[PDB]
């Protein structure tokens, strides 16, 4: 209704509607980000009908501010919203501040959001989670991995979406402190479809670095695809 | 019964409102309070609750104005929004006018407080019972039930074995001319020992006890001083 | 307190989703269909007319195709009823960013603002979501020619070719099976047909039925609609190549 | 919730909201506080999920004000939002009045917030458990603030998954006089029979209020080590 | 909490509540609408009522503005309250635009009102539905508006009880180029037929447009003329 | 025909303090343009045990800032069960002072107290939430006449300090002596004065009697 | 009143008068106008006394927030942003404060002055006050940017002591600050009967000027 | 209206063809110019034809206003919006700032769009001229022949009463109205950088800029 | 009383300022100014009048189409951008004076290298030269004089050295330090003067 807790806890104390929503995001697509030690590389599932369906659809891989990535994974209906509000608040502090607002006051605000919409009355909660990557006031690349439930915490190399375990225990065991700008492109395709089928369309990939997000085009992706299927024989 | 249950707007087919009737026996789980009304003195004493031997035990007696003090017993919570109210009156009244509110009218004022929340069905019943003793003009102990309603009493007793320190009081009638505060104070305390069970804590130095009086504004009474009164009540 | 009287028709499901955009989309399942097409020289946009009886004027209206703007209009999937709903708000959209920008919206740009009312009834309110759908096809200076499909969940995407309505299963696999990517504006216009008639398992269509639009921009976005009379000729050479 | 609102009592006089998010703060990581006369010292675990992760963003220990410091249990994201209002309303004190606020006082102002969906705006009890402690005056002070909204001041505290174990442990090992370094080992003993296998830096994020200086301090990995290395209950 | 829709999507995506209220409008006296080359009728049939009231104080085919009359088939009391704030939209329309509100746009505009009740929260959807017919700069128009908020164009339609053979019966003997003279023959026998026991006097409403002339009711001593056949 | 609503009533409060004491002193005529009201007016009001404040503005605006700022002292006691400071309370004032900049009290204040063992402290106001520590401060129609008195004793551009030493007892003398010289000197100085003196033990309301013109 | 400022070579001075008079009449003499804003951060009142104690003790508290919930030290140039976008919301309202805002962060030293209607300004030499003009004509005529501490401390003096020469509303004694690359000390809290040491050093006669 | 950008509009009445003029200039202060683009004349619609002078500000919010909603009109109503219903909405318009009004002096000029048979064989027919002019608050004076606002307005009048006739073609119309505001605009000294007569009839729209004086 | 001017050719547009804060009237306070406003799309926005309001209308435009351009992928038109500040001018002109004068410029795919002009008021005009500030009587003749048809960009800034040295010479303030912004080829170059 209007102004009603819809979140409420259940009696064992857990928050259903919160805990649903969390199983809203595993119905996504795969979200990977990778930090280095001056850049982050953002890769995504994206799902298109042959032929049809233009891939102008960019669900992930969303500017927010001359160096601030988002990667989102869950209800696209639920992205625009959000994202749209960060990107209103980023003008705002840059306003109130004049200075460009880091990669953790992001990340901070997005988690305060996110969970302000779970207690609240009359709203539904997000059913979207969400990864950051920027540089602080300082700067250094941070990668800030969000969650419905309003949880953040600042991750090396974090995936999310649809089974999202699977990635993230293979991308735990062959991660380097600081690979290269060639590496990290790899690391991030060899993790994105280990889950997403091996073809270059479904994945979707870009690097952040201090000046100018950069999307990687089909050329080198369908390079380093051919590069892992026969690393799969 | 589990259908007129749900909310607080709903009569029993017996005219109860149950939303109501349970939110006030919350009170009769918070610990025993109890006051006395002598000729020209009130003296409150209540048992403070420890809910571990490490934790400090919990405040039972609060002062609202010089000559006004309260012992709440139910939901902490919603006590702790009473108190604020009470006190924010009081202040005013004092500020406004260069007057004392004239407890009467402050006890109605919040008397009502409990009333809106129990009109609406988006609130509930305040789950906690007050003990509003001060010395006006003179000595007078009001009590304020969950559902709109406030008496002045004589003596009280809240909840957790009330009926026990009831006796005490109701076989009790010096209360009225016990002067020499020494002879009243005893009064309550064997009153308070009187509802806390046996082979159990007994009475000691974490027990809540305050007096107001003709020329004895709002105190509490100090452990060094309060310790020699549970000597008396060991007699 | 009604609280008994309510539906909680914006709460989560057990699993992960919305059980009153499940039953909106189930709605606009069984609406008519409609057919959405890029061609080189324009966009296409054809539904079909649900008969209801001989007596409907069917000379100076029909409810499917409406114009949201002289650059974009759009074919609505679903409950008429509230279409109008947001085709009025859609129009205050295209016509409040011409008043503070002083030029025409990217389509691009009303469907997210059309979407975002959308999704935000099935976001906040207790009130039940919009039954509805509908392809926005529009020419902008700087994307040239699209086509978006939208959702009573909110959620848009980009096409090239898309029939929501009912029967849309057979009318995407015509589409996808002969949609070259470069079509004249008259060849696009007898892929509407082939679609049309195959969706509904109609050999030819019949003209009293769907109903074709474009905008084939000519410096001036000429935004034409076809009264009944002109598809005879497209209903002709259907059946002269079929 | 089935046919029940928020602000519904139970036949027993109880809450039903408040009561169901008691089981909610019965799942955080273990945090154990100990006041003695020289300052709060605050321990807590660190439940690392992955080594994926910073270790550093994630935080168990904030400070409410340049003196009081807190733990946390149950929903994490939920006290986030505690420790922001409560740092603002800390803040808005020191301005209207020039000196710092009680822990006691600050206490108040968050367990009237964690009641603010009763209508006498949130819309549900928050399911946390704070463990505040700071120096303001009168000696050190630590509280403890539960969803019911009741906080009782303890002199040794705990709070996590296993605080049922903690208190045991604490309940025998605490005497009400000790000095800061007593309190500062006991408190990490405590954490290391409940903790899990390794007594390392980076499990545990203890810091410390001293009277002296009046001011929080966290502790960081070469400050921590020192305490470890003593070793007063070398039992297995 | 107390704004919340009563009208919800049942789980076979229909929203039953409008389905509901279209059942009683199929269930009220027939209202009826018929445009020729040079006006249009709206014609209700009020069924044979006791001496007691007084017919001439309830009539079905009211007069929104001086070219645009209407009628109903469903609950009498959302007519008057939907009639009263269409008269409204027909006055607000004028007092910015020197013209008389034309029927597409009052139309529109009233449909926008029924669907609002049909989603806002705490309120049932209209129970009635309406047959908005005027005279315009753009011709003669004849259009219907369902509970569920939808408006059709119409050129003869029928509302209420029975309305499937009713519409039958009309589309047999409606041709585009009818006189309005015979527009009302058709529509007096239309209803003859489908009123059981048959004494359309005294029982019967007629409504014309006549070639741009102000929207005229036709009282009872100018419908008997037309009872003769 | 505009009806102003500012008039001063007239009246000075004066402040001195010593290294464990403070004197705050005022007179109690209070006056119309010309004409007299009453001849006994207090304007210093008591706030806790060692705090008291002074004003010399406008008594409408005085008698409820005094008592605005006595009813905040109290709701601070009662949820902080324990006596503001004088620096909590200087803060207070300069924000209930400031929350009407823009129709600003007409009431000059000054705060008296002891925070430290002693520390006797003072602080002065302008109308608008704004306080600096002093050790003598007077406001009123007095102001411009006292005020270089205090200086010349206090503070000293004499070429050798002499009196280094302050004993409490001189110091009340001074300060009626100063008292008594505004009193003939200007128009709306009282006819009795209550001299309060904040020593370490509690405050005294010993009063003094002045001319009557 | 009179303010300074430097970015010399390895700090910033700022230097003050202390004398708030009201009219023509002098209230105090012995006014504090720097303030700690933070412990890089330190402001400055000049103009209307209250406006500006109010507002950047004020702007402290917000600093303290932002200080505490980022857990990083806030820049000279987003605290003077924040005090200029407050102080334009009463522009009609009659307020008037001068304000420099000096100190230390990450992206080296910055000063900013600013004005009570939104006015601010990144330079190297602010003053603001009544007696700004001549603190500013003593200041151009010996700025050097390296000049080392100990005779930048004296160039402040100096020009303090020339403003409240020239100027009837600044004087009292002189106040002059230096921040570090790590808070700031108190270098004099000082005096101003120092007429008789800058030139007419012995006193023998009036001073003919 | 003010001498603050000096502008005027004139519209005039053919036998069967409008045409409306404007001056180009743009002053930025009473004798100061900036621009000699500044056309005046809008097109609302196909025949509907709006002239808007006095303050630019004015002027340009008052056109995005009109713009707004003639389109908003005629997107909802999928036909041609017309001239006395268009008119009718520019008087309210105004007058809904009857406080804080938009100052600028507007000029309405375009056919008015009978609706009649024409023949047994057609559909639509001729076109009447339907001048008209308002003041800042919206005051609907319409006339039959020429109609003029702007600073120049007194000026336009003495000249347009003294060489208007009745009826007139298309290129006997715009002779007189050109000559009715060059010699109009040379005796202002805050207006006339410029014109632009916009004579239009059914079926074309001509537009013709002036050799004025620019002084 | 600060000087802002503009020239627009076929394939450059050259906005030029001078660097002074005129603040404290009495005085100057700076010798190195910031009235420039560049946006991201290859757009500027120069602004004269108070100081104060130049930071406030300037910096606000400045989010603002910067928001525009980072919710929808696309780069905010020069006309759009022009437009849109003059309806923010207009709109707080009733509520709030903003006494500042715009001169945006940009360059757009579409409709090339574009000049607007606008006043305090919002009197927004597409304008071939433009001259703001007190400067202006000053500025403008030689705006007209010395520029024609398809001028080159050499020959655009040895114009504005001619009103340079008209300011410095004639004007009552003799502005000394000029800043540039030159539009031309697809970049944003920007150049001191002085004298
Ligand atoms: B300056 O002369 O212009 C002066 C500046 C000033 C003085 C003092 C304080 C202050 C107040 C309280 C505690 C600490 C410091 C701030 C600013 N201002 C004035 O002279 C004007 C003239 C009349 C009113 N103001 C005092």
């Amino acid at each position: 209704s209007y102004d009603r807790a819809i979140t409420v806890f259940s009696p064992d104390g857990h928050l259903l509607q919160v805990e649903h929503a969390l199983e809203a995001v595993k119905k996504g697509g795969c979200a990977v980000a990778i930090k280095s030690s001056n850049f982050a590389v953002l890769a995504v599932e994206k799902k298109n009908i042959p032929k049809l369906q233009n891939p102008k659809t960019t669900e992930k891989l969303i500017k927010l501010d001359e160096h601030n990535c988002l990667a989102f994974a869950g209800l696209n209906a639920d992205a625009r919203v959000l994202v749209n509000k960060t990107r209103l608040e980023c003008q705002r502090y840059y306003l109130n501040m004049d200075e460009p607002a880091p990669v953790d006051y992001i990340a901070k605000y997005v988690a305060k959001v996110q969970q302000k919409f779970t207690h609240r009355g009359g709203v539904r909660p997000f059913g979207i989670a969400t990864l950051i990557a920027g540089f602080k006031n300082n700067k250094e690349i941070c990668i800030y991995q969000t969650e419905p439930s309003g949880i953040y915490a600042a991750w090396k190399a974090q995936a999310i979406g649809k089974n999202a375990k699977i990635v993230q225990e293979f991308l735990e065991k062959n991660y380097q402190e600081n690979m290269e700008q060639k590496d990290c492109i790899f690391l991030a395709l060899k993790a994105i479809f280990e889950v997403v089928e091996l073809s270059s369309k479904n994945v979707e990939v870009a690097l952040l670095t201090e000046k100018d997000l950069t999307f990687i085009e089909e050329q080198e992706i369908n390079s380093m695809v051919e590069l892992i299927d026969q690393e799969r024989t | 019964r589990n259908l007129y249950d749900t909310d607080n707007i709903i009569y029993s087919p017996e005219g109860r409102l149950y939303q109501v009737e349970y939110a006030s026996e919350a009170i009769k789980q918070g610990t025993c309070a109890v006051a006395i009304k002598s000729k020209d003195y009130v003296v409150v004493s209540g048992l403070k609750k420890c809910i571990s031997k490490l934790s400090f035990p919990q405040e039972k007696i609060f002062k609202i104005d010089d000559y006004i003090g309260i012992s709440m017993s139910g939901i902490t919570s919603d006590a702790k929004v009473l108190t604020k109210f009470m006190q924010n009156e009081c202040l005013s009244h004092k500020f406004l006018y260069n007057e004392n509110i004239n407890i009467e009218s402050l006890v109605r004022s919040v008397a009502d407080k409990y009333q809106k929340n129990t009109q609406k069905s988006s609130k509930r019943a305040f789950g906690v019972g007050l003990m509003i003793a001060a010395y006006h003009n003179e000595p007078c102990i009001f009590e304020t039930r969950p559902n709109g309603s406030y008496f002045e009493y004589d003596a009280l007793s809240f909840g957790a074995r009330s009926h026990a320190s009831k006796t005490y009081l109701e076989k009790n009638l010096h209360l009225f001319e016990e002067c020499s505060l020494e002879e009243l104070i005893l009064h309550c305390l064997k009153a308070l020992k009187c509802s806390l069970s046996s082979e159990s804590e007994l009475t000691i130095s974490n027990t809540a006890l305050a007096v107001v009086g003709k020329n004895h504004p709002w105190q509490e009474i100090s452990s060094l001083q309060l310790e020699e009164y549970l000597s008396k009540v060991k007699m | 307190m009604a609280r008994r009287y309510d539906s909680r028709t914006t709460t989560f499901s057990p699993e992960g989703r919305l059980y009153q955009v499940e039953y909106a989309l189930e709605a606009i399942n069984n609406a008519s269909i409609t057919i959405g097409l890029i061609t080189k020289d324009g966009v296409i946009l054809g539904a079909d007319k649900v008969f209801i009886s001989k007596l409907i004027d069917k000379a100076n209206n029909y409810e499917k195709i409406y114009k949201i703007d002289k650059h974009i209009f759009c074919g609505v999937a679903g409950l008429n009823a509230d279409a109008n709903i947001l085709i009025n708000q859609s129009r205050l959209y295209a016509q409040r960013y011409l008043y503070n920008y002083n030029e025409v919206q990217p389509v691009s740009q009303l469907v997210v603002q059309i979407c975002d009312i959308k999704q935000s009834y099935t976001q906040y309110g207790g009130l039940r979501p919009y039954g509805v759908s509908f392809l926005i096809g529009g020419y902008d200076t700087k994307d040239g020619y699209q086509l978006y499909h939208t959702d009573p969940s909110g959620n848009y995407s980009g096409w090239f070719a898309t029939a929501i309505g009912t029967n849309n299963l057979t009318a995407s696999s015509v589409l996808k099976q002969e949609w070259k990517n470069d079509m004249t504006l008259e060849e696009g216009l007898l892929l509407a047909l082939k679609t049309l008639a195959k969706s509904t398992d109609t050999e030819i269509p019949k003209s009293e039925k769907i109903e074709l639009a474009y905008l084939t921009n000519k410096d001036g976005e000429v935004y034409q609609k076809y009264l009944t009379e002109k598809e005879i000729e497209e209903l002709i050479k259907l059946y002269t190549q079929k | 919730e089935y046919d029940r609102g928020v602000n519904t009592f139970s036949p027993e006089g109880r809450l039903f909201q408040v009561e169901y998010a008691l089981g909610a703060i019965k799942l955080g990581s273990t945090a154990v506080g100990i006041c003695v006369n020289d300052g709060v010292i605050l321990a807590s675990e660190r439940r690392i999920s992955s080594t994926l992760i910073e270790k550093d963003s994630v935080e168990k220990l904030l400070s409410i004000d340049d003196h009081i410091g807190c733990a946390m249990s149950g929903l994490m994201a939920d006290a986030r939002t505690l420790i922001d209002y409560a740092r603002v309303e800390c803040n808005h004190y020191k301005f209207i009045y020039n000196e710092n606020i009680n822990i006691k006082s600050c206490v108040e102002l968050i367990s009237e917030l964690a009641l603010d969906f009763s209508n006498l705006i949130m819309s549900r009890p928050f399911g946390v458990a704070l463990l505040i402690g700071g120096v303001d005056k009168n000696g050190p002070c630590l509280w403890y603030t539960e969803p019911s909204g009741t906080n009782t001041r303890f002199s040794a505290a705990s709070i996590g998954s296993a605080q049922e174990g903690a208190e045991l442990l604490l309940q025998e090992n605490y005497k009400k006089d000790m000095t800061f370094e007593q309190a500062e080992i006991l408190a990490l003993t405590v954490l290391r029979q409940v903790m899990e296998d390794k007594l390392s830096t980076s499990n545990v994020e203890i810091c410390a209020i001293k009277k002296s200086d009046q001011t929080f301090y966290k502790y960081n990995t070469d400050d921590i080590s020192r305490i470890i290395d003593v070793l007063p209950s070398p039992v297995y | 909490e107390y704004s919340f829709s009563l009208t919800t999507f049942s789980p076979t995506g229909k929203l039953v509540q409008i389905e509901y209220a279209l059942n009683r409008v199929s269930s009220s006296s027939p209202a009826l609408g018929i445009r020729a080359k040079n006006g249009v009728i709206i014609a209700t049939e009020k069924k044979s009522p006791n001496e007691l009231i007084e017919e001439n104080s309830i009539f079905k085919i009211q007069q929104i503005s001086e070219h645009i009359g209407i009628v109903y088939a469903g609950m009498p009391g959302d007519f008057r309250v939907l009639l009263k704030r269409a008269r409204k939209e027909a006055i607000r329309y004028s007092l910015q635009y020197g013209s008389e509100i034309l029927v597409k746009e009052l139309v529109k505009i009233i449909a926008s009102i029924v669907q609002e009740f049909t989603q806002t929260g705490g309120v049932r959807p209209f129970g009635l539905s309406l047959l908005i017919c005027g005279v315009d700069v753009y011709g003669y128009h004849l259009y219907q508006i369902d509970p569920s908020g939808c408006y059709f164009n119409w050129m003869a339609t029928c509302v209420g009880k029975d309305y499937q053979n009713n519409m039958s019966f009309l589309e047999k003997r409606y041709n585009k180029d009818i006189e309005i003279e015979d527009a009302i023959h058709t529509a007096i026998l239309t209803l003859k037929e489908s009123y059981e026991g048959v004494l359309n006097e005294k029982n019967i409403e007629i409504g014309v447009a006549y070639d741009n002339k102000p929207f005229k009711i036709l009282t009872q001593n100018e419908i008997k003329d037309y009872l003769i056949e | 025909k505009r009806w102003y609503p500012y008039i001063d009533n007239g009246g000075t409060v004066i402040g001195l303090t010593g290294k464990d004491y403070v004197i705050l002193a005022a007179d109690t005529r209070l006056s119309l343009s010309y004409s007299i009201y009453t001849r006994f007016c207090p304007k210093i009001s008591k706030l806790t045990d060692k705090c008291i404040i002074g004003s010399s503005g406008m008594q409408s605006d005085i008698k409820t800032l005094h008592s605005l700022l006595q009813k905040k002292i109290q709701l601070f006691v009662l949820e902080h069960s324990h006596y503001p400071d004088i620096h909590v309370i200087a803060r207070l004032l300069c924000v209930i002072l400031y929350s009407r900049r823009f129709f600003p009290y007409y009431a000059f204040n000054i705060l008296a107290g002891v925070d430290e063992n002693n520390k006797g402290v003072l602080y002065n106001y302008d109308s608008v939430g704004s306080y600096c520590e002093a050790t003598h401060s007077c406001v009123g129609s007095g102001s411009q006449l006292i005020l270089p008195i205090l200086d010349n004793r206090v503070e000293q551009k004499n070429q050798l300090i002499k009196n280094t030493n302050f004993n409490l007892g001189d110091d009340i003398n001074f300060v009626k002596d100063a008292i008594t010289s505004a009193t003939e000197r200007d128009i709306y100085t009282g006819d009795k004065t209550l001299i309060y003196v904040i020593d370490k033990m509690g405050i005294n309301v010993n009063t003094l009697d002045l001319k009557q013109d | 009143t009179t303010t300074l400022a430097f970015k010399f070579k390895d700090g910033i001075i700022v230097a003050v008068d202390s004398r708030a008079s009201m009219g023509s009449f002098i209230s105090s003499q012995n006014v504090e106008k720097i303030i700690e804003i933070n412990k890089n951060i330190l402001g400055t009142m000049a103009g209307g006394a209250a406006d500006c104690l109010y507002w950047e003790k004020y702007l402290g508290k917000i600093i303290k927030i932002y200080e505490l919930r980022n857990n990083e030290k806030i820049s000279v140039r987003a605290a003077s942003t924040i005090l200029s976008n407050i102080l334009y919301q009463y522009k009609g309202y009659g307020l008037c404060c001068g304000i420099i805002l000096s100190g230390y962060d990450h992206t080296g030293f910055n000063m900013f002055y600013v004005d009570d209607s939104g006015k601010k300004v990144e330079g190297n030499l602010f003053s603001c006050g009544s007696g700004s003009t001549y603190a500013y004509s003593i200041l151009d005529s010996a700025y050097d940017y390296n000049l080392n501490l100990d005779q930048a401390v004296e160039l402040a003096r100096n020009a303090i002591y020339h403003a409240t020469f020239r100027d009837g509303g600044s004087g009292g004694k002189v106040r002059v600050f230096h921040i570090h690359k790590n808070g700031y000390d108190k270098i004099i809290e000082g005096e101003d009967v120092f007429d008789l040491h800058y030139h007419y050093t012995n006193p023998e006669q009036k001073d003919q000027y | 209206i003010y001498n603050y950008n000096g502008g005027c509009v004139l519209g005039m009445s053919g036998s069967n063809c409008v045409a409306i003029a404007c001056d180009l200039r743009l002053g930025a202060n009473t004798f100061t110019t900036v621009s000699t683009k500044f056309s005046k004349i809008f097109k609302m619609n196909n025949n509907v034809y709006v002239g808007l002078s006095g303050l630019a500000t004015d002027i340009q919010t008052l056109y995005e206003i009109l713009r707004y909603r003639v389109n908003l009109y005629e997107v909802r109503q999928d036909a041609e919006m017309d001239v006395e219903c268009f008119a009718n909405m520019l008087s309210s318009i105004l007058y809904s700032n009857r406080f804080s009004p938009y100052f600028v002096n507007p000029i309405v000029v375009g056919f008015k769009l009978k609706h009649y048979v024409d023949e047994e064989g057609e559909k639509k027919v001729n076109y009447e001229p339907y001048l008209t002019a308002y003041d800042l608050i919206g005051a609907k004076c319409e006339t039959r022949d020429f109609v003029v606002n702007g600073v120049t307005s007194e000026q336009l009048f003495g000249m347009c009463e003294s060489l208007y006739v009745k009826d007139q073609d298309e290129n006997g119309l715009f002779e007189t109205i050109s000559q009715c505001l060059l010699s109009a605009l040379d005796r202002d000294c805050i207006s006339g950088w410029g014109a632009e007569v916009l004579v239009l009839t059914p079926e074309k729209i001509i537009k013709k800029k002036l050799k004025a004086r620019m002084d | 009383m600060d000087t802002l001017i503009g020239l627009r050719g076929n394939n450059f547009v050259v906005l030029a300022a001078d660097t002074y804060s005129i603040n404290s009237i009495i005085k100057l306070k700076n010798d190195d100014n910031t009235k420039f406003y560049d946006i991201h799309g290859n757009k500027c926005l120069l602004l004269g009048g108070s100081i104060g309001d130049r930071l406030q209308f300037g910096e606000f435009i400045r989010k603002n189409v910067h928001l525009y351009q980072y919710q929808n992928n696309t780069d905010m038109f020069v006309k759009s951008f022009a437009f849109f500040t003059r309806k923010n001018l207009a709109y707080y002109l009733r509520r709030n004076p903003f006494e500042v004068n715009c001169l945006i410029a940009g360059y757009d795919k579409k409709d090339g290298y574009q000049l607007y002009w606008c006043d305090y008021l919002s009197n927004m005009d597409s304008v071939n030269k433009g001259a703001h500030g007190y400067g202006a009587y000053l500025v403008s003749a030689i705006l007209d004089k010395y520029y024609h048809e398809n001028l080159t960009v050499d020959e655009a800034l040895d114009i504005f050295k001619l009103c340079f040295e008209e300011l410095k010479k004639r004007f009552l303030l003799t502005q000394i330090n000029y800043e540039l912004r030159i539009m031309y080829d697809n970049k944003v170059e920007t150049q001191y003067v002085t004298v």
